[PDB]
């Protein structure tokens, strides 16, 4: 036979899952980030990124808690990643990077890598220095790469 | 935008990897003997985490290599050896599924080595390197490689003679396929040559022995057992398998001996007067996959037709005769519109053949005239007749003689009109259809122009 | 500042999502149709269609409830319309015509209802009059205008 | 695909409808008193779906109108009516808050019609028959919106007099707003006409009461009554409201005397001889808003620098006279570069009364021509006082100024001029018979040089 696939349902169920998180019932997962709670759900936060993913549904001790510990990461960071993983959409500003990438580089999802990648290409001859030791620390090959082409551009 | 961000004050220059190291070795032991209930994942992702800022991943490597070989070497070797004999296999694909299940987790809580030292370095994921430390280590043992090759082979000719299990050997399969990382080397040389090998044995064993003197009992149950063959390779081991083990068997069973089969005095081609459709067309079905194998039954079909000619066509009465060739011809056409699937080459065999013996015999063309001579002497069934007798004249290479006698028959056939319809007299025309019309026209039309 | 919107984000999280269920791990409602159980995701089969919008997270006796029995829907219907809302495919073929049709307006989710009006628009001048009754039944305007478009081609 | 389809058996005739229809008005007054934690919801839709598939529609909306109204007249009309005085806007308001949630739950159990029998058939939905309903029967009584009016106009009276919850006037001023569907239409009856109507009266009185004879106190006093009303209407009343109260705060307080507070003897436009950038930049922005209202503030400036100009011109030493008209300049133009935003408007008023008054002297040229002569009698300093000279130069219309040549003699011949090569930019400053006459002579005296 021949089957319909809808391309606006994968969307429609986001926007559906954000008016859902926005009316704030059926929340099943409570994060402690620095001793700031953030809700969230489950299942959502466990397809949306391989760590999350070994998280809640690796079978480690972690599954029968409702509190969980996030440390190592700033709570605006998972405020922000969360926000992504919702609606699609990261706000990026001044502020929240720094705090955004090393978060990204935890959770290993590729699109926060690259969004916080180009802010920091928009945003690059003054303190290019401390920029490079970042990222070799944190070992992005893109990061690498686009900062040695701006050096031969300078 | 004209804001500075100088907001980097990142240093990991702290050294105790020692301490999250041996924290997170512990860890993985837990997972090895399915502790699983009871780890912080958050935490042992941190532990991770740090290494790599660190860069003391190679300890974390070298490490994970020694802890799963030393897992491996102790509480998996030894515990299938001891059940090497009992309840074996079984306990080889336990331990297998354990091992996956701890390996899954064991790269859900060390991703990151996943994701910055395997792809940045060139090296082995964890998923792979726990496979590859299993293929090592367990299996290609030297004992537990000989015992589970042994149990495969044993099991499976024992279901190709009784009944075992069929769900163990699968699981084994797969797990010898998924062991070759994308490949399936390791079912190649482990279980692929050995059972290959067994099965072209006993193949040549069972070929020695169906020969019993029989062809269509023979040839029946060798499509039964090549369907048997088949079913089993689909329902227990492996796809890729199934290309191979089928070539074997029909480079064993029919084509080691396809010639001696063709023909026996007791039992299909050889007495092919029987007419069956079902005793030929099965022996041309099953021997339609073997290659030269149409060569085989075309030269004993055409062997058959000579003599057959040779028997008939040598002289006799002048309407008998041409009907012995009518109806040989039909009884050999219904085999290959009814028994073959009017297949090219055996078409061409009956035709080269047919113009053999036919053209043989310089009287032919002369008893071909005769016979519309006697024909002529329902009407729709004449037309089919025509039909028939119109076969062989696209046969003859001395239609010549053909055509100069039935002009002397057209004289006999017109002046005291033998022919009985004259319409049809000219329909014989348009099925030989200008020399070969006009010279058999001329003689015709006249009585049709002094009839005014 | 300036905003980065990802799009092949949602049709990564409905894989995952797809992949999650196939794996059968973090499942927490299970509904009964026929007395056969199907388990789903509950905040995933709750900003899917607005019926289990209102079923979920309405507030009724319904969410207190690991086991929930549904009517007025088929297994095999209830099958397709979960995999549909899992990976935004429909397969449609005969048999699961008519039990279908009616699952979709049993959910009342619009995208279902277009597919199963084409389905029926290509498999359409010898049953006519029983169409006719199914859509006036179930008050579909798109079929009835369509069935009307195509009497007049007739 | 060559498969016959005739799969639709399919039949569901029948008349228990009522009887159904008894368990779902049964959940429905139970869901008005708060008990939905134990009603399935999946049977309550079920008995909304068969009971629209089975064609009978218009009874459930009857029946669902009729149920609502019922909860309203009672346990909700006389529930707030009971506290008419007592605890009222919080008693109305919680009556608001769970008839909304009730209405979320019933259209959420109810759904069914939203979709195929109020789309179908050109009526309201449930939730806004919830809302009509509630419109209709608990506000615009005639009791309870009459004293929801009384509540809401003391409350923000109080205000701007003493301390009151804006929060609570916020949730029934929202509540308003979403009580009229799409528009503010109860909104605008309700309590937008009588809040103008309030604020206009209290403003006309306040605007005769601080006429206290005072212009910097009573023009930042206003700026502070205006700040606080837009600030107030933002924070309390809802957002399509600041726009016509500023307005009516610009007409009123204002506008409405703007020409009795532009001059007053003991206090801006009056007494600018201060010369204060604040002093007359509040005044400035504080018109600004009012149409017209720069008009009153050009002529008050415009008559005083008539007088100045009239009492200037009059002459008088011929140095101290230019100096006059130098200086009043410099000082007026201050005003329009510090104190306002150099309004056209103002520039060209300005520069109309300097066109009138400085050519009303017939001697002005004469005097004009004498100031460079005299000046010529730091050498930045002397650019400087040179492009306001020209300003003036512009303004006359007797330039036929004849005498600067008349002078011109008697700057050259003896060479009254400090510096030779400035005598040549002036020409500049001034630029060609404007300017070959005044260089013939002196480029003779360059001639006879050689």
């Amino acid at each position: 036979n021949n089957t319909y696939r809808s391309a606006q349902h994968s969307q429609a169920l986001l926007r559906g899952l954000l008016a859902l998180r926005d009316s704030g019932i059926l929340f099943d997962v409570v994060l402690v980030v620095e001793g700031r709670h953030i809700e969230a759900h489950r299942i959502l936060l466990a397809a949306s990124c391989d760590y999350f993913r070994g998280m809640f549904a690796g079978g480690l001790k972690e599954m029968e808690q409702e509190e969980v510990l996030i440390h190592g990461v700033s709570y605006n960071a998972m405020c922000q990643i969360l926000h992504f993983i919702y609606t699609s959409e990261l706000e990026l500003s001044l502020s929240n990077v720094q705090e955004t990438l090393v978060a990204a580089c935890q959770l290993q999802i590729p699109e926060i890598i690259h969004f916080c990648c180009d802010f920091l290409m928009s945003w690059v001859e003054e303190n290019i220095l401390d920029v490079y030791r970042l990222a070799e620390l944190f070992d992005l090959s893109r990061l690498t790469e686009q900062l040695d082409t701006y050096i031969l551009k300078n | 935008t004209k804001m500075r961000i100088r907001a980097f004050p990142m240093t990991m220059d702290e050294k105790y990897v020692n301490s999250i190291w041996d924290l997170l070795k512990n860890a993985i032991q837990e997972i090895q003997r399915k502790n699983n209930s009871g780890l912080s994942f958050e935490e042992l992702y941190r532990n991770a985490y740090t290494m790599v800022l660190h860069k003391h991943g190679e300890k974390l490597y070298t490490g994970l290599r020694e802890v799963v070989t030393e897992h491996l070497i102790n509480k998996v070797r030894e515990d299938v050896l001891n059940s090497l004999n009992n309840n074996f296999l079984q306990t080889l694909n336990q331990a297998w599924n354990d091992h996956q299940t701890a390996m899954v987790m064991i790269r859900d809580i060390l991703m990151y080595m996943d994701r910055v030292y395997v792809q940045q370095n060139n090296v082995e994921n964890v998923y792979n390197l726990g496979l590859i430390i299993f293929r090592d280590q367990v299996v290609r043992y030297g004992c537990i490689r000989d015992h589970l090759r042994q149990t495969l082979l044993d099991m499976i000719a024992r279901e190709r003679k009784e009944v075992v299990d069929r769900g163990a050997i699968r699981n084994a399969c797969q797990m010898l396929m998924i062991l070759g990382l994308e490949g399936r080397s390791v079912y190649e040389e482990d279980f692929e040559a050995p059972f290959l090998e067994m099965s072209a044995e006993f193949f040549q064993m069972e070929s020695q022995k169906f020969l019993e003197n029989s062809a269509s009992v023979y040839i029946k149950k060798v499509e039964a057992r090549i369907n048997e063959e088949i079913e089993r390779v689909m329902h227990c081991l492996d796809k890729s398998t199934e290309e191979p083990i089928v070539k074997v068997v029909e480079r064993e069973l029919i084509s080691k001996h396809m010639k001696t089969i063709v023909e026996m005095e007791n039992s299909l081609v050889h007495m092919l007067k029987n007419g069956k459709t079902e005793d030929l067309g099965c022996m041309y079905k099953l021997f339609s996959r073997v290659p030269n194998g149409l060569k085989t039954m075309c030269e004993c079909m055409s062997s058959y037709l000579r003599e057959q000619g040779k028997a008939l066509v040598s002289e006799k009465n002048p309407v008998d005769y041409i009907q012995g060739l009518l109806d040989l011809k039909s009884r050999f056409d219904r085999f290959l519109l009814e028994s073959f699937n009017n297949d090219r080459l055996f078409k061409q065999t009956i035709a080269g053949d047919f113009e053999y013996f036919l053209n043989l015999n310089s009287r032919s063309p002369e008893y071909l005239s005769l016979f519309i001579d006697d024909k002529l002497k329902t009407e729709q069934e004449v037309e089919t007749i025509l039909d028939k007798a119109m076969v062989l004249f696209r046969f003859m290479q001395e239609k010549d003689v053909f055509e100069r006698y039935y002009k002397q028959h057209l004289a006999r056939r017109l002046l005291t009109n033998k022919s009985v319809s004259d319409d049809s007299e000219k329909n014989m025309i348009s099925k030989l259809k200008c020399q070969f019309t006009s010279k058999l026209e001329g003689m015709f039309r006249d009585m049709s122009i002094s009839n005014t």
